[PDB]
């Protein structure tokens, strides 16, 4: 929660629209859609059926984390 | 209707089935089976 | 006694004690083993008697207007088929003194008393004589036999005074009842296949037996 | 001598037992000392075996219980028809099925929930339904709300009758054990009377009511202007105008001139081009034939007359060199144990619901169903879930038989014994095949992800690299497509458009069905399915086969069916009970069904569904990305989940907002289960000790001592909230997605 | 009858009736005094 | 112990001896099986009976005179929705305090037979009622007909309770009839007398 908070508030700061955070953080659909769902666009596109870029590492690591987590389950 | 291929096939089927080879259940059974074989043959031809 | 489609099971409990006993029960409905609810020998006997009496009334009632109308003793407006009287409105209606549903309420109103009391003689034979009822409870005392109450109301002509006559009349009653029940069933299916009255079916059969037949009319 | 056997007034009807909670159990009836009591009261409520040893009383209880269930279902149907009549847009929908969304629920205007009443069309505001009742009602020939009302009244009456039947057959006239045990008669009556007369009489409604009214609707005539159903029975002239066969009445039937009836009894196959559903003539013929089959099938078993087979004879006749005595002894088992029966019937009914899902997607039986994507997706997913659950239940009750009813000293069977004597081989082999399957299915996905990430798409398993073609399935497709010409001459078209060859059926600009291509991606997902199913089977079967004993716990049977463990000894023996195997098997069933419904959703949205332009240009909902995207986990993560969750996550402020709320709520419940699944009751008990102290300090400590949930209940609550959460999540996702982009 | 009353006084029934009454109350209040954010 | 029953041939419930006015052994749901419940239900049936008799007279007597040239009072069904010298709510408040007082003292009487027989202002005046549901005194029994032999009391109270049942059914009938037909009860009576064959309930529902 604390790192989510810090990161979202700061990303909205650096992007130049703190109103994004100010309006969307008041409800959990806002955190899910405007923080999590949005900021993964480039991440999940590290590699795709068309090609790959320098973010493929982080996509692969993203999935790696999901997998390890579930094995934990 | 009497004398038609379907009629002959049916009556002969029921007859042959009833002949084999006795209670009411037996006559009902043999009758139904004779009718089934009869319809099968008739439509099969 | 003569038997009619009997079996070991059937003959084990059917001993010619009931009128019309030909040992016919190929399914064993009257088997005294494991009885309850409405599957019980006594109740099934009573039920046969009632369905039989009512079917005796109905087998005549369904054919009389059609006959008397085909003769001329009654007007043609009331010479309707049994299904055209308003019993089945999309098949025919007739305008009586009252509405069909109103007449139905009246019917259920009278039949309600006549039947509820009759049942109360089955559940408690001694009743229907103790409770006041315009002094009619005296003739509604029953007789120990639910199906055959008798008395001044139901048997004013003093029939069945002796045993050999009573059992004979019971036998005749049961036979006539069964014939009438098959007659009603016949009315239903014949009417359902021909589209005309049963007496018209009879006339058409008498006229041309070979051509007017079940094998012909589909 | 098969006959009606009944005891008169076995149990007096009184509210006395209502005022005594837990009356059925001598332990629970005494009252609560701790809170645990409460939970127990509900856990053992329907465990009639733990109530009595008498098979008869149990049988009666289950019979009346069934009557209660049927009553509930009739009340449910009553509700659906009534809501279809009073709170719906059904008539409007009849007027324009292709551009009106089916709705039969409206909400009251408080706290803003009024927004849920959306624009479904027909000048109506409400919740869009995805149950598919409208297409059923149209198929049945219903045109007015009045008929729906009448059907509702009928269903309510039937609910009353079923309830009364329950009370009657428990309290007044309760059948004897011999009656329930008449399995030859029960089978005969259920084959001939239930299914046979059922589909026969239904074929009656179809031929006399469905066919004509639907012919009119398809012709285009206004529903109100269409003749009432009874008229087609009264006036045969109308049917004769529609189908001239009726001019000859039932004569061609008895004279065996059945060819004359080819007007309304056809064998075309495929789908009706102006409705996207199977031909109703084909359906009527289908039900007629089925009726005949079941009717003759119901005359197989011997009852009160010489003719007929004996079940025990057929069973005792089948015995080989490998199996010894064979199926001898099984009749006695299956005529004295409810749990064995429940196992078999659950397995088969579940499997049936699954085949129903598949067959209903690939052969749309209702008019204007195939183009109602929401309804199709919903039906498939729903019936798939029901199926999986029923199957897991089959495992549960198989194991329950194995613990409570199995007795080789009185009711021995050779097959079961031989199974038990090599259970180690069975389970070890299943284990191996599961590891192999897992590697050679999921490992392909990870392989692809890695190659794709490393910039080596030419090293992937795909249609454009290392190909893994479903040759066998493709061959079956081709064979089934060429069948109408060769091995099924009387058939005009194929049984389904989905086969490898054929045209394309579209309705109202939407694609109803088309040939479904199978490539490497499909090979992959199918092997995933095989894998997950095999694992689920591994868990459950291991659970039932070692329910009685193992090398670890030689006397496990004495511990019962449901128990937490046998202590931390032997290294630790948690989850050794068959119940715990049902518990794990549930998670794996969830897994399998989840990936199955994802498979269906993506495949349908990608290669089948979509709009069709003039001249034949088809634009799919996700533009055929499946073949290239579903070959990596990242593809599912991004192109399926991430991409399609859009509709659910931005559904706020609209009529679909309830799906967003349920999305979040389901995620929450799912996470909430993890607290129960990951923890243990010792911690909770000590915490409860402290809290209890706090309550004592203020003189508010309850007499019923607050207790932490049992280990088993912790597991049950865990898996229940896990399933509810996950499934409801996919529910909201699916519905919002398909309703918005459909 | 006393037994039926005892049953009606059991925990789940009591809870259904109590929370039913409460639900009704809160609903009607929120219908008459809607959109309340203050007081 | 020996009395005519609602259902001839049936055994009356144990709690219905026949010592109660209007006892015909009718309680198929056993709503009066408990003594206190039976007693409270007796009082409730009393007040229901009397209010419904007053009501039945109050809607049938004026409506019958309204049909003639005697009166011109509006329909009983719409007599409430009209305006009076003051708002209906004020009338309702006064009704609540007055009837609240009366019903208060009567409630105290039901829960404690003796405590409410004396006048709080003037202790000279008292009520001579022996059993509850029958207050007596000068106010409620000025003709002294309330105190007599147990036979006459049985008979009179039986008449009271029966006319009460008939009245309850009559008022309910009036309500439902005005809901269905949309006219007065007398209009319905005359319509039915004119044509009992068709002018019934099925003259609108079918
Ligand atoms: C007497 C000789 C005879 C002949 C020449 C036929 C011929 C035929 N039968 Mg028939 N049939 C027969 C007797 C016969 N049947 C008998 C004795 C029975 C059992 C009563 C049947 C029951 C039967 C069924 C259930 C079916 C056929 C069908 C057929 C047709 C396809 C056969 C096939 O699948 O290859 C073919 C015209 C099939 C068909 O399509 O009928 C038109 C079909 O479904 N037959
Ligand atoms: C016991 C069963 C039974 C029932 C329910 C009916 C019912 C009816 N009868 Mg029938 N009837 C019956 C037995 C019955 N009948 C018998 C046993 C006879 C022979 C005496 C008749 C001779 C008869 C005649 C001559 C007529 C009726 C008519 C009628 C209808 C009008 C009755 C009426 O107006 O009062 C009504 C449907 C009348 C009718 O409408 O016929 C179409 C009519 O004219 N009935
Ligand atoms: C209507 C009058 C009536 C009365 C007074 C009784 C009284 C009795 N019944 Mg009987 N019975 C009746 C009607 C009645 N029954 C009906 C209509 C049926 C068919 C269902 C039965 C079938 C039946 C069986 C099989 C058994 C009894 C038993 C009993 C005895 C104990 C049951 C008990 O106390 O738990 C009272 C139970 C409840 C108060 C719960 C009701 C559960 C409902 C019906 C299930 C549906 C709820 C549904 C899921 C809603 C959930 C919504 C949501 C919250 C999820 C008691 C003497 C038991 C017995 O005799 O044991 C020796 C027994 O085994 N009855
Ligand atoms: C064919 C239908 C069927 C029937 C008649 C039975 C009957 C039985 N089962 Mg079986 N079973 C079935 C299918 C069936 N089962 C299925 C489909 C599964 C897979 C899930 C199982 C898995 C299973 C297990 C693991 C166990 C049983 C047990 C039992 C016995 C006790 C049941 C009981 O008293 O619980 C009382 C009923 C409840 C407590 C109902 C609550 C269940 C959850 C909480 C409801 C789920 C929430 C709902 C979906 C939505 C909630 C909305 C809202 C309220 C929040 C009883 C003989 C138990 C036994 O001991 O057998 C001897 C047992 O341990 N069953
Ligand atoms: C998503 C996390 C996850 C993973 C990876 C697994 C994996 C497995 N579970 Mg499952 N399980 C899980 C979640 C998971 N589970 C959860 C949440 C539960 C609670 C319900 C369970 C409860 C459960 C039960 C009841 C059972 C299993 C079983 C299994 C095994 C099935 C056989 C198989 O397919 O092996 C193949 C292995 C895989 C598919 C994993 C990935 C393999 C990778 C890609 C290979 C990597 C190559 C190489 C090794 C890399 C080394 C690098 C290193 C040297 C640096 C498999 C190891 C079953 C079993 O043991 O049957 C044999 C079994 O009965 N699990
Ligand atoms: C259980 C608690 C409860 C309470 C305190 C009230 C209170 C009220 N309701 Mg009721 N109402 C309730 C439950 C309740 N209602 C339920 C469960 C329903 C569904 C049957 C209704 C349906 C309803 C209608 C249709 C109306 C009321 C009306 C009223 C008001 C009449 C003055 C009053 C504030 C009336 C009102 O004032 O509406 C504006 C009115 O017309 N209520
Ligand atoms: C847990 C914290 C919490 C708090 C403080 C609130 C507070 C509020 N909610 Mg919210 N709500 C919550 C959780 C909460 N809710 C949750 C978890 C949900 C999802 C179910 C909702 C869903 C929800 C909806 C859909 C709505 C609200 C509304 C409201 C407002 C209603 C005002 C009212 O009832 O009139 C005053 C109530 C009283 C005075 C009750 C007391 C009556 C007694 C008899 C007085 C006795 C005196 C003697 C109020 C500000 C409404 C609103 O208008 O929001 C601004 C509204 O429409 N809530
Ligand atoms: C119509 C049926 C009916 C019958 C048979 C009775 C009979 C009785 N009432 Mg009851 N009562 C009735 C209706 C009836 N009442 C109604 C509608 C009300 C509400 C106003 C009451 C309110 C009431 C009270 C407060 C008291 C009684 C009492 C009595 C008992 C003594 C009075 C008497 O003998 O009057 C016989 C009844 C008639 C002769 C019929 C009256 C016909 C008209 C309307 C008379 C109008 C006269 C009036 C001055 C104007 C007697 C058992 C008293 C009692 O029980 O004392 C121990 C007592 O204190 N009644
Ligand atoms: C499939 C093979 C098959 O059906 O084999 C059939 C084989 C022989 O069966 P029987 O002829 O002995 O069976 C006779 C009766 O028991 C059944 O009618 O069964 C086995 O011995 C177990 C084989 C397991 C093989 C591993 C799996
Ligand atoms: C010897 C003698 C005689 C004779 C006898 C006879 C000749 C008998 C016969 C009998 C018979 C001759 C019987 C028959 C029967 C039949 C039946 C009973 C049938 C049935 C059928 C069915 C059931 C059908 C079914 C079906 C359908 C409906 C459709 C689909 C297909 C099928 C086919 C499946 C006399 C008596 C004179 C005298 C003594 C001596
Ligand atoms: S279940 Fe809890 S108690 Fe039983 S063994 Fe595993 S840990 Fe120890």
């Amino acid at each position: 929660w604390v790192t989510f908070y810090w990161h979202w508030k700061h990303i909205t700061l650096w992007r130049g629209n703190v109103s994004q955070f100010n309006e969307s953080s008041t409800y959990l659909m806002g955190w899910l859609r405007d923080y999590l769902w949005l900021n993964s666009s480039q991440l999940i596109n590290g590699y795709n059926p068309f090609g790959m870029n320098s973010l493929s590492v982080w996509a692969w690591m993203f999935l790696f984390g999901h997998l390890v987590w579930a094995t934990g389950f | 209707f009497i004398g038609s291929p379907t009629n002959l096939i049916m009556v002969t089927s029921t007859s042959l089935m009833l002949f084999a080879g006795f209670t009411l259940a037996d006559t009902l059974a043999c009758g139904v089976v004779g009718h089934i074989i009869g319809v099968g043959v008739v439509l099969g031809l | 006694r003569p038997l009619w489609f009997a079996s070991k099971q059937s003959l084990s409990y059917l001993d010619g004690s009931l009128p019309g006993d030909y040992g016919f029960d190929p399914l064993g409905l009257s088997d005294p083993e494991g009885t309850g609810g409405f599957i019980e020998p006594r109740w099934l006997a009573y039920g046969e008697v009632i369905n039989g009496r009512f079917a005796m009334l109905g087998a005549v009632g369904a054919i009389a207007p059609e006959y008397l109308g085909k003769v001329g003793l009654i007007p043609q407006e009331t010479a309707l088929a049994w299904f055209q009287t308003g019993v089945i409105p999309p098949a025919g209606t007739y305008n009586y003194w009252a509405d069909n549903y109103t007449l139905f309420v009246l019917e259920m109103a009278l039949m309600g008393f006549a039947e509820h009391r009759r049942f109360q003689d089955w559940a408690k034979p001694g009743s229907m004589g103790k409770q006041y009822f315009l002094g009619l409870e005296k003739g509604f005392g029953g007789s120990g036999n639910p199906a055959y109450p008798g008395g001044p109301f139901f048997n004013p002509l003093g029939f069945g005074k002796d045993e050999k006559s009573l059992k004979e009349l019971k036998l005749k009653e049961v036979k006539n009842g069964r014939l009438a029940m098959l007659a009603i069933l016949g009315y239903f299916i014949q009417g359902l296949v021909t589209g005309v009255g049963p007496y018209q079916n009879l006339l058409d059969h008498v006229a041309d037996p070979v051509n007017n037949n079940v094998l012909t009319s589909l | 001598e098969v006959k009606i056997l009944v005891d008169r007034d076995p149990i007096k009807t009184s509210f006395e037992q209502w005022a005594k909670p837990g009356h059925f159990s001598r332990t629970i009836a005494k009252g609560p000392d701790t809170t645990t009591w409460i939970w127990n009261l509900h856990a053992d409520a329907h465990d009639f075996d733990s109530h009595t040893s008498d098979l008869e009383e149990i049988s009666r209880k289950v019979f009346s219980a069934h009557f209660g269930q049927l009553s509930i279902i009739f009340l449910w149907l009553s509700g659906m028809y009534f809501h279809g009549a009073r709170f719906s847009n059904y008539e409007a929908w009849l007027n324009d099925p292709t551009h009106i969304k089916p709705s039969a629920q409206v909400v009251w205007p408080i706290v803003g929930q009024e927004i849920l009443n959306g624009d479904v069309g027909g000048g109506f505001r409400g919740i869009q339904i995805t149950s598919g009742f409208f297409q059923i009602w149209r198929a049945s020939g219903i045109t007015s709300e009045l008929q729906l009302y009448c059907t509702a009244i009928g269903a309510l009456v039937f609910a009353g009758l079923m309830l009364f039947a329950g009370w009657f057959h428990y309290h007044k006239a309760a059948p004897k054990l011999a009656w329930f045990q008449d399995v030859e008669s029960m089978l005969n009556h259920h084959l001939a009377g239930l299914l046979g007369l059922g589909s026969l009489s239904w074929a009656g409604h179809q031929v006399h009511v469905s066919l004509p009214i639907n012919q009119f609707l398809n012709a285009g005539v206004d529903p109100k202007e269409i003749p009432l159903p009874h008229e087609f029975i009264l006036n045969r002239d109308l049917l004769a105008q529609l189908y001239p066969s009726f001019a000859e009445g039932a004569t061609p039937f008895f004279t065996l001139n059945w060819s004359k009836y080819a007007d309304f009894l056809t064998f075309r196959g495929g789908l009706d081009p102006l409705t996207g559903g199977l031909w109703l003539t084909d359906i009527a013929h289908h039900h007629l034939a089925i009726a005949i089959l079941f009717l003759i099938a119901g005359h197989m078993y011997r009852t009160n007359w010489g003719i007929g087979h004996g079940i025990k004879d057929i069973l005792e006749a089948h015995k080989g060199p490998f199996t010894g005595q064979g199926h001898k002894g099984l009749y006695e088992i299956l005529t004295t144990s409810w749990h064995a029966q429940l196992s078999i019937n659950l397995a088969m009914l579940g499997s049936l619901t699954i085949v129903v899902a598949q067959h209903m997607y690939s052969m749309p039986p209702y008019p204007y169903l195939a183009t109602d994507y929401a309804t199709q997706l919903s039906l498939f997913t729903h019936h798939m879930w029901i199926g999986g659950f029923l199957i897991v239940g089959a495992a549960a009750h198989a194991a329950i038989f194995m613990v409570r009813d199995y007795d080789p000293t009185t009711r021995y069977n050779d097959l079961l014994d031989r199974v038990l004597r090599h259970r180690d081989a069975i389970i070890s082999h299943l284990n191996w095949v599961c590891i192999f399957l897992g590697f050679h299915s999921f490992g392909l996905y990870i392989h692809n992800d890695t190659m794709s990430a490393l910039g080596r798409p030419q090293d992937m398993f795909s249609d454009t690299a290392i190909q893994l073609q479903p040759v066998f399935a493709q061959w079956i497709q081709n064979t089934h497509a060429l069948a109408p010409g060769t091995t099924a001459p009387g058939a005009t078209a194929s049984t389904s458009l989905t086969w490898g060859g054929g045209d394309l059926v579209a309705v109202g600009g939407k694609v109803a069905l088309l040939p479904i291509p199978l490539g490497t991606a499909d090979f992959l997902v199918h092997h995933i399915h095989a894998f997950t199913i095999h694992v689920t089977v591994l868990i459950l079967l291991k659970g039932v086969l070692f329910a009685r004993s193992s090398r670890l716990i030689p006397d496990k049977a004495n511990l019962g069916f449901r128990f937490p463990c046998d202590g931390p000894g032997r290294g630790g023996t948690c989850q050794v009970s068959a119940w715990d195997h049902v518990f794990l098997g549930l998670f794996w069933m969830y897994n399998s069904i989840s990936v199955v419904i994802f498979h269906f959703s993506w495949k349908m949205q990608s290669d089948v569904w979509g709009t069709i332009n003039d001249q034949g240009v088809v634009t799919h909902i996700t533009a055929g990305n499946f073949a290239q995207s579903s070959i990596t986990i990242n593809g599912w993560l991004r192109d399926f989940l991430w991409a399609q969750a859009s509709q659910v996550i931005q559904s706020y402020g609209s009529s679909l907002s309830a799906y967003g709320l349920f999305f979040l709520g389901a995620h929450f419940v799912w996470a909430f289960s993890l607290m129960f699944l990951f923890s243990g009751r010792g911690y909770w008990q000590e915490l409860i000790e402290s809290i209890v102290w706090a309550h004592n300090k203020l003189k508010v400590a309850p007499a019923t001592q607050p207790r932490a949930l049992s280990i088993v209940q912790g597991r049950a609550v865990g898996v229940t909230h896990y399933l509810l959460g996950g499934i409801a999540t996919t529910w909201a996702f699916f519905l919002a997605r398909i309703i918005a982009v459909g | 009858m006393r037994d039926l009353k005892t049953y009606l006084s059991v925990a789940p029934v009591v809870s259904t009736l109590w929370f039913g009454a409460l639900a009704g109350l809160l609903i009607e209040i929120n219908r008459f005094f809607p959109d309340a954010l203050i007081f | 112990p020996d009395r005519p029953l609602w259902f001839p041939g049936s055994t009356p419930p144990p709690w219905l001896d026949g010592s109660l006015p209007g006892d015909f052994g009718f309680d198929p749901l056993g709503l009066g099986s408990d003594p206190e419940s039976l007693r409270w239900n007796v009082q409730a049936e009393l007040v229901h009976s009397r209010w419904a008799m007053l009501g039945a007279a109050g809607i049938f007597i004026p409506e019958f005179l309204t049909k003639l040239g005697i009166l011109n009072t509006p329909s009983w069904y719409t007599a409430g929705e009209q305006e009076y010298f003051t708002d209906t709510t004020t009338l309702f408040i006064v009704e609540l305090v007055f009837i609240g007082w009366a019903e208060g003292r009567r409630w105290a009487d039901i829960l404690n037979p003796g405590c409410v027989n004396t006048d709080p202002i003037f202790p000279n005046n008292k009520l001579t009622g022996t059993d509850v549901g029958y207050p007596g005194g000068l106010w409620f029994d000025p003709l002294g007909w309330g105190s007599a032999s147990p036979q006459k009391l049985k008979e009179l109270r039986t008449k009271e309770i029966k006319n009460g049942r008939l009245a309850m059914l009559a008022v309910m009938g009036a309500w439902f009839q005005h809901i269905y037909t949309g006219t007065g009860p007398i209009d319905n009576l005359f319509a039915h007398l004119a044509d009992p064959g068709h002018a019934t309930i099925f003259a609108a529902f079918t």
